[PDB]
């Protein structure tokens, strides 16, 4: 009976966490050693 | 779309350089300076304009004029944040290139760094990066010092061992200016919109002056047709075809008929005012046109190339007055 | 199709399916599983299910659309604060 | 009389957005203009106390979002109806995005103002009049949110 | 561009989910599960109504504050050499401040017509009540977003007029007519906004 | 009568007729009026004459105004769903084309006045192009009125 | 009859017929109209001869208007679902290909008028490539008509 | 008979065969049409010789038009789901590979025409690469037919 | 009276977002102003203990977020209501994101201030005043979190 | 038989094998076709000799062609869901790997023909690199042939 | 008494996010400061063992995420309640993404702080004072992760 | 995250090592701290897999 509640806390959490991986992984991929 | 921004960062400085445009001497301002007869009367009419009280303390007119446009240019660079501070750095590279060739000459002939401060242009100057001040080494251990300077990426066509007298002193300026004009075109292509159609027409004609003035003076010289080919900037309207026919020229009319393929550069070959006085009036026609567009970075580079015309014209008025030869005094460039 | 739900209880708490007409009702009930079919039964077996579950319920489907509304207001405000460089030289 | 249990989410979210979006704008007014104080003070160091006028006008934007956030948090209650809770969410966006807006307006004008006031002192009364018209936009965020929260 | 890749990396991705979520609802049989009726009915008529009051004033002043800083940088920019601009060209600030008045006049009007009720069923919440809900959202949308666009309109022209008046004093009274047609769109916003809330009543 | 949610699409059509036409009148006046103050400094004679691109762009704004008056008065509590879908596309047809006309006006209205400052022979041709940009705003109006009045 | 929301697709077929053809005709007006002013300063003779791409951008605007008023005449309450999809594919195909023809006109129409100021030989070759940029919009029309009759 | 939504996919096959082929035809004409201007300013003799890239981009348009009248004439009320999904993959195959083939034409069109301007020996080689660029549009067509036969 | 199984998520997220977003502001106030200490040190190394006033006031933004983090965690129980847990969520966002903004403002004026303070030390009585106006922005997010979470 | 919706995945195996393989073969022609026109100014002798990457990229298009007809010939009304997934997995394995081989041919085909003009000893080695950049699509065949036959 | 089947996903996702996001902070703290050590060692090779204090204070941030990972993973069992499981998810974000902030701030002031040390060795006693307030942000995020996971 | 730190300081470290070999003892010492982040990856993974 808690299907929305699962899609509440599994979809937007995994994408929240997916980003803060990618935007962080982007920020270390091209750094400036110069 | 790229116009409701750019006043976040460059709102105040844009209205500043428009205010400094009004300090340019107009046509009516030019007429009263022709009527002068001595340098003291030249001092009086310039006090009526925006220049006033700058001669309170004929070759001093050369220095006291151009020192005003340096401090006006340095004041603009102190407030541009990041979208413009690199752009104003690109205008100084044309003066840093003319400075560094002046410096490798005294380096080659063992004339030390004491001659650097009074005999260089203050726009492109060396008052930071203190490694260049110490270097007296003959042009091979100094190139390793030279790369701690923003002219480093332009030296990627300058081999260090090619510097030691195998290349002429003048040739290394033009192939550095060739490396300079390709980068400043590509940097102005990375920026888009209003600064990409008001600035790049100026850089096309500036590369095409370096197409014509090179080959018209490369006739009696013993530099071959492959040397003047790579000294052409691959930038302007003449790139795929006009650069090819300029290499095989060998004659004054053979550079004219290749300019007859373009209706802009013909009717400028009717100097037959000389050619460079006809190229200068078209150049200030383009810099005046850059003042039409508003939300773009090209208003700064158009200001500097017109401010150097202001210091050029007043001296030419003064040289016709001090030498008392004012039958050619009307051969100035009336920019406004 | 056939309906199927998991809680078809009475005792309205937030969103239970059964509601009485009068609020302090004497009767209450609960179906901890459920599947009912009418009007298209074949072969003495149920058809495909129509669940009550849903990816979205109308509580999470207003709260998302307001949270996604003012995340976007934030990412306009955060974009401008993330873009004010200072100058390099001072005079 | 009793509403749904998730009804109090929106008035709480209206209380936070009244303080998040107001502080984001007021931090822009203190940073963008406060950077211009540093570039001004090297050449003209006398008008340093005179130029905290755009900074203090950005400070009123912060307390513009604070007062309404107090009035919403005092009006919170268990089991508020959906009409009551949504009235404060619309109250929060009215004061929040206005303070985020007028936080930018004091920021850019106060930056360009104190850079120009140092080279001409006559622009000071002109600069402070534009900042009045910028900061009064934050006052328009109040008297719609004060009407909405009281209703 | 670094930060633009985030929004253009999400908008392509979110549309790519909603494309393939779209050809998997029709392709099985599950279009009955979509229910745009259940989305517009079961949520609330208050979520649309109370957002419209908020977007009425807030999106107007985010054009009004946008209109100020575009020409306010150009006032003080040209004001360094020509200090006479600070008196004449303040009407460009007013026309990009009177747009904020068009919001706050409208925002009190839309909040004057919102009233509670007791129903919780979309058949009990009649079509007299749901239509009252969306109309506050739509009228709040068109007085907010249109004032945003006319706010940036008079500001950009106001920045150009501050630069043109720095060179010539007689020009500013001629370019001021352009700011009238820019600020006329703010007048065109509020006429729609009252008209969309004319026949509206909650309860 | 119609369902309870039916009036939503008529309301969204009433707003979208106004906002997208307001966006066209915004860029039509801001991008072009930047060129008008640009033109006035070097040639202050055509300043009162070249305000025709900022007044044609004003007609884009009243194009979205009339269909907003047409639709929002035709609203009622609980209209039929077929009548409301027509008013939704009535708002989009005049709005996005009025949005398209503003990008057409502001580009050629800025480009025309710069050549006018360099050579005033363009002025007969520049105003002719602004007619062709204005029928784009005009074509959106006649599709909006033939859709909403059904 | 059909479902209630069936007419929503045929309304969106009427809107996307107009707003995409208007967006195509706008860019073909804008990108070519910028090239008119750059040509007219140096060669002011060919200024009414150079407005061949801007009227050829204008024919893309009437191409959408033919399909748009055709759909609004065929709209009716309770149209079947198969009838409404056909008008959606009609307005989409005349719209987006008209947007393609509007993009194709503006690039070579600008490139043609930048070259004809430099050489009069291109003026016969410029109108050739503009025709091939115009028949793309014509191909969208003849398939819009064959999709809306059925 | 088939379901009510089945006719939507076959209509989408008719439009996507058109607009995706039109986008490739527009881009191939525009990208190579810019090179005709830069070639003409020095070598105006090879004007009629340089129309062969832009007409081979025109083949991509009629490749979409051939498939579009095939899908539109096989349309009927109540077609089966197996019938409609065949037509959707038929429209994507000619359109998207035609979008690819139109992209490959315009790149070698811009490079080859500028290349044959400096040296006319490239004209027998430039037309060779364009043939391999064109035939990718034909590979989409022949699989668009055999999907639409069944 | 008892809450549902998932109702404790938001007050957990309230204690999380109060510490995460306030730290990212406290990080930027240290990071952006820490480069300002480095360029200042090569010219005027006398103002080093004087110049750490931006980096300590950035750290106050973290302990602003710390004291509301443990205050929310002290009130956590199993089976709390939605109204009680949303109250801690909006308390968390109003102190973390407003602290994130106040952390942004200190880092910019901290960078611009200490570089001008080396070239002219008269700025230090004015630079420290703009940072107070930037810090009190963080204090505005504190007193709304305390008036939300405790009630 | 199977379900009614099963044909859509087998269609997507037939179409994406022809889109993506022709999408890579277009890029391999376009990127290397620029390299042909760049060296033809200085070195006009190697034009017939240097079109090896263009005809190697042409095999990538017929790689997608052979698996498309082999899948389309297996298409029946109401095929099983296990059979249709095998054709989608086969079509993705040949198209996207061909899109990879279209990328790898295009880069070294561009850079290699820049070097073979200045030094003709690269001509043995440049085609030797291209074999490894071509067999990647050939590995895509023997997985697509083994999957569609099951 | 017992929890549902999907409950242990959130406690596991708190265990990974405590270790991942602290390591990405420990990456940027080591990497950005590591280039400044290589930039210093060309001219001033003496401060090469003294200057590894940013890369060792960035190492503490990894150990901050380590202990809470073992704290979370040792409380795991099937039928863990949703109140207990969300506490571990609220733990791991509050130590990882806050340690990511302290990881970002250490590498910035560590890089610039060792650039000016080559031109001014007096900065070395002041640079470590800046790095303390950068590293203490991970300490605040640690103790809130413990007070959330001990429950 | 471990290979990101090894990649950056391994890049700039071997540049300065050729210009001055005194960095080589210090370059490894930072590289150990860059590598044991992955070693903390084990003792969370190994402590979770055996449950
Ligand atoms: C490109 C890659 C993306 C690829 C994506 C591929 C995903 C396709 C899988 C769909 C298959 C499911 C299916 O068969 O239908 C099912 C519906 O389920 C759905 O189709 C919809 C589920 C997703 C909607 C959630 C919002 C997405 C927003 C995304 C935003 C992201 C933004 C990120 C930035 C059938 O439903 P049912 O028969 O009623 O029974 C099950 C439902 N029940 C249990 C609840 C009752
Ligand atoms: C990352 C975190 C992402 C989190 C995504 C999860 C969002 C939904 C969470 C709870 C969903 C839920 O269960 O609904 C509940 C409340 O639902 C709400 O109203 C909560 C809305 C929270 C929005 C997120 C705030 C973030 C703020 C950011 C702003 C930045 C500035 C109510 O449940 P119900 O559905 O009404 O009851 C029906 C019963 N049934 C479900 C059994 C049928
Ligand atoms: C699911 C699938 C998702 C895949 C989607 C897209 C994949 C592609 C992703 C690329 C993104 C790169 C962004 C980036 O470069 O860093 C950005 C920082 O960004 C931030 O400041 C943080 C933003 C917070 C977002 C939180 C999401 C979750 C919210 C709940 C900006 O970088 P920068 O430091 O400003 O430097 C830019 C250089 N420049 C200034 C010259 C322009
Ligand atoms: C990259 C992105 C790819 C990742 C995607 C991941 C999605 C995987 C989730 C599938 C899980 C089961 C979903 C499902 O309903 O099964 C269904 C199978 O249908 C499929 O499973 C087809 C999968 C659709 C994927 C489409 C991607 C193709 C892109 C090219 C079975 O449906 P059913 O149970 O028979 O109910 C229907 C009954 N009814 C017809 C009576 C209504
Ligand atoms: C990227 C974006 C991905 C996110 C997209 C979509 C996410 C949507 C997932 C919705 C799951 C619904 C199923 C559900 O109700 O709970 C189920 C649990 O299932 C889970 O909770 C597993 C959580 C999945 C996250 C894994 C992503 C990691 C991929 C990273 C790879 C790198 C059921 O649990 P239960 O205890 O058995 O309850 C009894 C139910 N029963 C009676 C039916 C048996």
């Amino acid at each position: 009976f808690e299907y929305p509640v699962v899609f509440n806390l599994v979809l937007w959490i995994m994408i929240g966490l997916a980003l803060t991986l990618i935007v962080t992984c982007y920020n270390i991929w091209n750094m400036d050693p110069g | 779309f790229p116009e409701l921004y750019f006043n976040v960062d460059n709102g105040y400085l844009e209205g500043l350089v428009r205010g400094l445009k009004a300090g340019v001497l107009s046509q009516a301002d030019y007429l009263n300076l022709v009527q002068c007869e001595t340098l003291e009367d030249l001092k009086l009419h310039l006090q009526s304009t925006d220049y006033g009280n700058f001669l309170a303390n004929v070759s001093v007119i050369d220095d006291r004029l151009k020192e005003k446009m340096v401090v006006e240019f340095r004041h603009m660079r102190n407030h541009a944040y990041e979208p413009l501070a690199s752009f104003l750095d690109f205008i100084t590279y044309s003066y840093m290139i003319d400075n560094v060739i002046l410096l490798i000459t005294g380096t080659l002939h063992q004339r030390s760094i004491a001659e650097l401060v009074p005999k260089c242009h203050p726009l492109g100057s060396f008052e930071q990066m203190e490694a260049v001040n110490i270097a007296q080494t003959p042009a091979e251990l100094y190139n390793a010092i030279l790369v701690d300077t923003p002219l480093a990426a332009f030296f990627q066509d300058c081999i260090s061992e090619q510097d030691l007298d195998e290349m002429n002193i003048e040739i290394i300026r033009n192939t550095l200016y060739k490396a300079y004009l390709e980068s400043f075109y590509k940097f102005c292509t990375l920026l888009g919109g209003t600064t990409a159609d008001a600035m790049c027409p100026i850089l096309e004609f500036e590369a095409d002056r370096r197409a014509f003035i090179i080959t018209i003076n490369s006739f009696g010289t013993e530099l071959s047709k492959e040397d003047r080919a790579k000294l052409f900037p691959h930038c302007g309207r003449l790139y795929p075809e006009g650069l090819a026919q300029l290499a095989r020229a060998d004659d004054y009319e053979q550079v004219k008929n290749v300019a007859d393929y373009y209706p802009e550069y013909k009717l400028l070959f009717e100097g037959a005012k000389t050619l460079e006085d006809r190229f200068f009036e078209h150049e200030v026609k383009l810099n005046k046109l850059a003042f039409l567009n508003q939300f773009h970075f090209g208003v700064f580079y158009a200001f500097v190339k017109l401010k150097e015309q202001e210091c050029r014209n007043i001296v030419w008025i003064a040289e016709c007055i001090a030498q008392r030869h004012r039958a050619k005094i009307d051969n100035y460039i009336p920019i406004f | 199709y056939s309906f199927h739900c998991e809680h078809v209880s009475s005792e309205n708490e937030d969103g239970n399916l059964l509601v009485p007409d009068t609020q302090p009702s004497l009767w209450q009930m609960t179906f901890r599983d459920f599947q009912i079919q009418a009007f298209n039964v074949t072969d003495k077996k149920f058809s495909y299910a129509s669940d009550c579950a849903g990816f979205f319920s109308p509580g999470i489907w207003m709260g998302l659309l307001t949270s996604l509304f003012m995340l976007f207001i934030f990412t306009y405000g955060l974009h401008m604060i993330l873009s004010l460089k200072t100058m390099d030289r001072f005079d | 009389k009793n509403g749904p249990e998730y009804a109090s989410f929106f008035a709480v979210m209206g209380a936070s957005a009244a303080m998040v979006f107001s502080a984001l704008g007021a931090a822009y007014g203190t940073a963008k203009s406060g950077t211009g104080i540093a570039a001004m003070s090297v050449m003209r160091p006398e008008m340093i106390m005179k130029s905290i006028i755009p900074v203090v006008m950005a400070g009123i934007i912060a307390i513009y979002g604070l007062v309404v956030a107090v009035l919403i948090a005092n009006s919170l209650n268990d089991g508020i109806s959906l009409y009551r809770s949504f009235l404060q969410l619309g109250a929060g966006l009215s004061v929040g995005l206005s303070g985020l807006a007028a936080g930018f307006a004091i920021g850019i004008v106060g930056d360009a103002g104190v850079r120009g006031t140092a080279q001409q002192p006559r622009l000071f009364v002109g600069m402070i009049l534009i900042l009045i018209f910028a900061e009064v936009l934050g006052l328009y965020g109040l008297i719609v949110a004060l009407i909405l929260s009281t209703k | 561009t670094g930060l633009v890749l985030l929004y253009s990396g999400v908008f392509v991705a979110f549309w790519a989910c909603l494309l393939v979520v779209g050809i998997c609802y029709t392709i099985f049989d599950l279009g009955f599960r979509f229910d745009v009726a259940w989305f517009l009915t079961e949520t609330s008529p208050f979520m649309w109504s109370n957002l419209g009051i908020g977007l009425a004033i807030s999106l107007s002043v985010v054009g009004a504050a946008w209109g100020i800083y575009i020409t306010g940088s150009s006032i003080i920019g040209g004001g360094v050499k020509a200090p006479r601009i600070k008196t004449k060209n303040l009407v460009s600030i007013i026309f990009c401040e009177a747009v904020a008045i068009y919001g706050i006049i409208m925002a009190i009007v839309i909040s004057n017509m919102a009233e509670p009720f007791s129903a919780t069923d979309p058949k009990a919440i009649g079509h007299r009540n749901y239509h009252a809900g969306y109309s506050m959202f739509g009228a709040g949308l068109t007085v907010g977003l249109s004032n945003l666009f006319c706010g940036v309109c008079v500001g950009i022209v106001g920045s150009g007029a501050a630069l043109a008046d720095a060179q010539n004093p007689s020009l500013f009274v001629k370019i001021l007519i352009v700011e009238i047609f820019g600020s006329a769109i703010g007048l065109f916003g509020v006429i729609v906004a009252i008209l969309q809330t004319s026949r509206v009543k909650m309860g």
